[PDB]
């Protein structure tokens, strides 16, 4: 199989630069249209991360941090699969995720939130896909987020997450949600996403057979990236 | 995800395809029974018999039991074990057979396993896992043995004392006999009723 | 992949231990309700039954118990695949099969049914799944049983089956019937599932691609086990 | 009363007699149309069978050829009305049915199918409807006959039956199948039936409160004939 | 208002049960046939034989073939009759029969039948209602068998002027013959093709 | 023709003998599953009641228990059919009936309802169905009735029958409604019964074409037994 | 096909319909009674009494009995008895009674039975149908009556060998006495609880 | 596994071989019914080709025939994968296929339509597919074809093709079709098909996220071939 | 389970993509055609020849033709060939041609096939499998080539002994002749109407 580039990023599946709704946007949004261009070796080529470099607790949201003891809120436990539009797996990607605590509240210096911050939470893991694409984390589920866009706006629970994969192309950040947080449907920064199905593409679903009794429940939540073509005929990569 | 495909009772004929041999019929040459206790295999022999009662207190004699248990150093002849120790090499561990159907007794030569690991480091009572099907049974019901020479080690069994109605432990408690030379534990069960016998969800 | 816990037997999916409408549950269903534990080595072993032992006809009805001819009825093929909650094939189980004769009755000494006994079968076999979890044996159709629950109560045909696999968690037996079977709308043992999509789950499909010409017809009948969970974080069974 | 003939046959709700899809018919069909007459006492006659001449056990197929034993199969009682177009009954109209055992095989020399015969059962019977058009036989039902029209072509388990009344065009042939086989579907010969309403009129259906416990089901099936429409002004049969 | 009950194939097996004997079962102590002469049967003895011919030209060995006929004075033995004329009380006037497996020829022993009333005064001249079954054949096919010495009754018959194809009245007589001391009249019926015989919807 | 034994009572169509809605049968209903037995000449049979032991006014309960005067409440006629459930008229049936008077108050000694008694009123009458199956009685209609199953029960107006016909199987007590009375709804005892059509089946219905002017109106009330099945072939019943 | 009228509970008050005299109402001539013994009936005149007792243990005081038998010759009194036997012509054959307000105590005055055939040429011990009718029972529950002193036939009874809990049986059967020169079977109904009487869907 | 015979063929899922609209049929159509045979090795086998006889512009009918530049036409490529009924892939099956050109006028010598000859278009390519079953090649769009059935008959745009695979049973010739094309509903010999599904199934779907950027588009277009049924006990093919 | 791509007729200008040569097309470096017999090929020479004839008895002058057979001992040149027998290995088996535009002459240079084994342990007679498209053929037509000069072979053929219609077993057999010291067989084969060839669905 000799690859080709990747399939066109589809505007219309994502949010668009400049979002009203969204304050903070409005300035830090691009007036000029995005120049597309086709593809070379520096946009389908991506670094590689040994597994060597990752601690054994950097999945374990609930146990890299905690000090003196555990910390307070719902123990989850969140899997799913990383695959390409074309739907294979995404193998060895780098995956990070951050998030607040259960009160709500950011490990952050910028974050004044009167919700009580956690001595044994530090909020932020990673991990590598495995060959089928499969990954998994645990940690304590996020508090909603209450911030300044209108006076009285809140987050629904979310988790950041990031994926650096095979392609430069392929660079996503973004975040999901928890199936049922009525919060969903009322926040800006979700509402950025045109589509419905789109927006449910990024809720998180419970899955009650993989809860473990008398202590984690979970989650299962998979991740779309962009796909390569392969290529029959002329190669104009190079 | 898909869902498990649902229970059904055994039927009143369930030994035709689970034991031919006690329904008349010679099919298999190699036929499935309740003798574990092979030349070679190691351990004390002991013999586990009783009868199954319904609520009126009369003897099924229709019902089908099989039991699963360890070998005498406790651990399972099954490649889920992950004990890293070597297993009995002549032993099954499991056998079936029926009630008589004019008295109504069963029973299996076997084995007294050893005592098994249990959850986060401890350590289970020897004990013997119980399974009966019948007629008007519409889902296997699932029970444990235990031996009354274990007084020590059933006091301290999680299983055991995961059952908060203390006085219901005592009816998975078989008690030990001696005929002769042999060593053979009775034990009742009760489906329904008063000392009814107590039954897990595994 | 270092494998937990079977997954919680879901009892809404399964007939409950006292059921009036099939009277002899009634004093042989227990009165207290069951005692739900966590699982050990115990409840996630199980036998291992070596192909060796099998004889040439096992799985064959139609023939391990022909003596001067052929047996009396419908030829029909019966095949499926056995595959865990999850989806995953279950391999090597051992699959125990019996039922009645093409005139309903059973070669069992208490069955007085004015049925026919037919000589040349027997109504048992089994056999092993294969590594894809496939299963595959040869009976005649049986007929519909008269029986005594209410004077005039008739089984739609079916055929009984036994399964012991990986766990002893997963020991099932149960019974399927035949696509179209107008007694099974009315069978008071079939209704004592719950809900309408389990009982469907119960019935073998005509699969008319696999029939044998001049010789044989097809059901397709697949069977679902509980499922292990797979473990990334504590270990806790041992 | 004077009658006079017996209303038009419906074209339209009898199967053409070329048929591409039943291969037989493609040879033994007539090019050119049928000649339409108006009737004569030739056509509004028929002969009369007298019951004296039926043996006891002539309208029993379970036991009119038994001679070491009971025949294998289903213990079914088949019974129903035989009226005319405008709902009259048809009194001792003869009645004869044929059919194959419980393998699908049938007593016929021409008759290799490798199902098994039943020395016990002979396939026929016959009888005459009560003055009320009542009908009543017993017997094994038949099971599915696999066929070559298309290689791998199967008959639903059916019933042929034969009726002569009191009118030549009366005369009739047909078969009738059971409630639920999902043979019926498929079949090519009763796909000849132009409409879905008329091919249902050939489905005899389960009778769950006429089964006889321990013994026997029953299967309810009624026939309708061409009837006669009364004369009230010129009487040209004659 | 009933619609008439839909009409399918006769099959192949289709001897079983209309004509147990011919297929090797003694079921029924008095059996239907192709004789249709009795003792005391009134008019001359006839014998109606022929062959049925499928689209290739090729007799067809297992159809199935039923005649319907007045008696000797053109009464029919049916209470349908409004003659009001006394029948041969020793002539049931129907009969069936099937094509031999291996020449594929059928006959009836029959007599030759009296004229019958036509509608409006009519009279028809002499025949013999016949049907034919078979495998291939949806519905039962009808047809008549009239005589070639009744010329000039038959040139008068309402039926037969009915066709308005002349061409095709001649496929419905029989051709007659005289083996020793016998009447004997041939009537070969052609399903399809060429001289394709003449089908009634009656 | 003979007869065989009647058909299987459905359990289905009646209401179970434990219901906890309707208090007083918790201590009143075996525990134990009733025995279904194969009927014998003692359930075939049943006595018979001569008419010359009826009093002319024993179904006109305005008049059998007048005194001084007539009864007060409205005057309504009610009338019907009783049939096997097979569609055969139930000839020479004893139909006996009682109820509560006008005020809703039963002429019984342990009745203490407020409701006012009637000196001209007795509440009781009955009557053999003729050859048609046919019967018809005339009363007040009685008052909804309130009792202590919870505090504030009210049964809605109803009138209490009994039938003795052919057989000892057809044994039956039950009673009926009047159409349009809301209490049906709300009744514990009346929901005892498992469907909806069955509930309906108890309601009479106004039958305003057979009002008698200026002086009753009148309802009609089907009434359908167990019906026995034909014999054909084996009488086992002797 | 049509379904059964749904059954209802006879109702606490149940005495107004089917016994208005012990309701003190007198309204029909003659009166429906538990007198099944007319002057010239044949055979042993016996008093039938017992109680019926609720899940606590406590008599009804306000169910409603009848019985249905054969005379003494086991001939039923109904068109439907196909014996070809003359039946005893002063004989009903049925009788009602309500048990009493106070004690609860219920009485039959009748004759004891003779045998009835059963089904498939065989015989049934002498026995009484028996159906109970009350508030809070919703379907009429059916019973029999055998005689203790009638051992021997009802080993070989159809009907009670047809139970298989054998303990069951004697819950139907009453035992005789003699108050002074009568003979009286005392039959007590548990309709709950240990004990508990067998009861039939008929 | 053993294989045995190939599953019968559906005659309903294809066009009768008389259809009248499709004139040219009426004389090419054998009156005879087809003769269905039991298969042997004769009908189970086929040819092997060799992938070393193919030239590498074999399925790129865009390069294959061009003399002075490229051909005139919408540059297209066209996937998909081969399967047999059982969703098992065809492994190295010879797909053939030709076309008209862009002005919908073939380079076949009985051609006159007066649509303009490319010289730079040949209309043939091949290739065999790989162990997936999956196949592409590349060309140009065909423009429809005028034709004369009725006069103004137009054949939609349409590539033939063909597959010989791994049994002599499989062997088929058909033609495809492009989304879209409103030529579709009105063509006589797509409509010699029965049903609308298997109308559809030769119809190629635009498959725009394989569009390569700036040089051609490119349809999807899946083919399913008749399967083996694999034999678990008699083997009677030999 | 998924349905079989639908059928479409071959179309009028067929032999573009399967015959490029035919039509002055030279694409391919390799072509396939009509001549199966390589250099060290085993077995007799023959050629095979003959026309189509549609309904009105003229020959399709745009028909395309192929064939399937075993090498000289009977053994296909396929993997699915079960018969543990080592086949030619200079011999596909297949080959392809067209009818000549003129005349409507067909042919092909090949080998006469080996007995290959039947079903049920019986021998087939020696034979080439043969499928024809066209325009107005919306399906392949399936048949099946035997030479006259095996006749006892033909005889005891179980795929000719399944047609049931003894007379149309002819028009499969080519016919034998010898224009110098060359073999060979003509067969015709006729679409429609008298000595219509037959055709299978394989
Ligand atoms: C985050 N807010
Ligand atoms: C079934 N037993
Ligand atoms: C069977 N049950
Ligand atoms: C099984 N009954
Ligand atoms: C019948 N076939
Ligand atoms: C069937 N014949
Ligand atoms: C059979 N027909
Ligand atoms: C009434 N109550
Ligand atoms: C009302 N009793
Ligand atoms: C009132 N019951
Ligand atoms: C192409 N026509
Ligand atoms: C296009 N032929
Ligand atoms: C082009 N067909
Ligand atoms: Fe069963
Ligand atoms: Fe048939
Ligand atoms: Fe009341
Ligand atoms: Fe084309």
């Amino acid at each position: 199989i000799i690859w080709g580039a990747y399939a066109q990023r589809n505007t219309e599946d994502h949010p668009p630069a400049y979002a009203p709704g969204y304050k903070t946007s409005v300035l830090r949004s691009p007036k000029n249209a995005l120049i597309s261009i086709a593809e070379t070796l520096s946009e389908v080529t991506a670094p590689h991360f040994s597994a060597d470099k990752f601690g054994p607790k950097d999945n374990d949201l609930i146990l890299n941090y905690a000090k003196d003891g555990l910390p307070i809120g719902e123990r989850v436990i969140v899997h799913g699969y990383v695959r390409d539009q074309f739907g294979r797996p995404v193998k060895n990607a780098l995956v990070e995720v951050w998030q607040a605590n259960a009160s709500g509240r950011y490990r952050h210096p910028n974050d004044q939130y009167i919700g009580a911050m956690d001595p044994n939470f530090g909020g932020c893991g990673r991990m590598l896909t495995d060959d089928n694409g499969y990954y998994v984390f645990r940690t304590i589920k996020p508090g909603p987020y209450p911030w300044r866009n209108r006076i009285n706006e809140w987050r629904p629970a979310h988790i950041h997450f990031s994926l650096i994969a095979d392609g430069w192309a392929q660079r996503l950040i973004s975040q999901f949600y928890f199936e049922g947080d009525t919060l969903i449907d009322s926040c800006p920064i979700l509402k950025t996403i045109p589509s419905e199905q789109q927006r449910r593409a990024l809720i998180a679903l419970e899955d009650k057979s993989n809860f473990i009794e008398a202590d984690s429940r979970c989650y299962r939540f998979d991740i779309t990236l962009r796909g390569r073509r392969a290529t029959y005929f002329e190669n104009d990569l190079t | 995800e898909l869902k498990e495909t649902p229970s059904q009772t055994g039927g009143p004929y369930v030994h035709i395809g689970l034991l031919p041999k006690q329904a008349n019929i010679e099919v298999f040459e190699h036929n499935l029974d309740n003798n574990l206790v092979q030349d070679n295999t190691q351990g004390q022999r002991i013999r586990l018999e009783g009868q199954v009662f319904d609520g009126l207190g009369l003897p099924l004699r229709d019902v089908l039991i099989e039991i699963w248990q360890a070998d005498t150093n406790g651990v399972y002849p099954s490649q889920a074990d992950t004990q890293g120790k070597q297993v009995d090499p002549n032993f099954l561990g499991w056998g079936r057979t029926g009630a008589d159907f004019g008295t109504g007794f069963w029973s299996f030569n076997t084995i007294k396993p050893g005592a098994v690991p249990g959850r986060k480091g401890s350590t289970q009572a020897p004990h013997i896992s119980l399974i009966i099907f019948a007629r008007g049974i519409n889902i296997g019901l699932h029970t444990r043995v235990y031996f009354d020479d274990e007084a020590e080690a059933n006091a301290k069994d999680p299983v055991l004392n995961s059952i908060e109605w203390a006085t219901r432990r005592q009816t998975l408690v078989a008690k030990r006999e001696e005929r002769d030379g042999e060593v053979v534990y009775r034990f009742d069960i009760r489906i329904q009723g008063e000392n009814e016998t107590v039954f897990f969800d595994i």
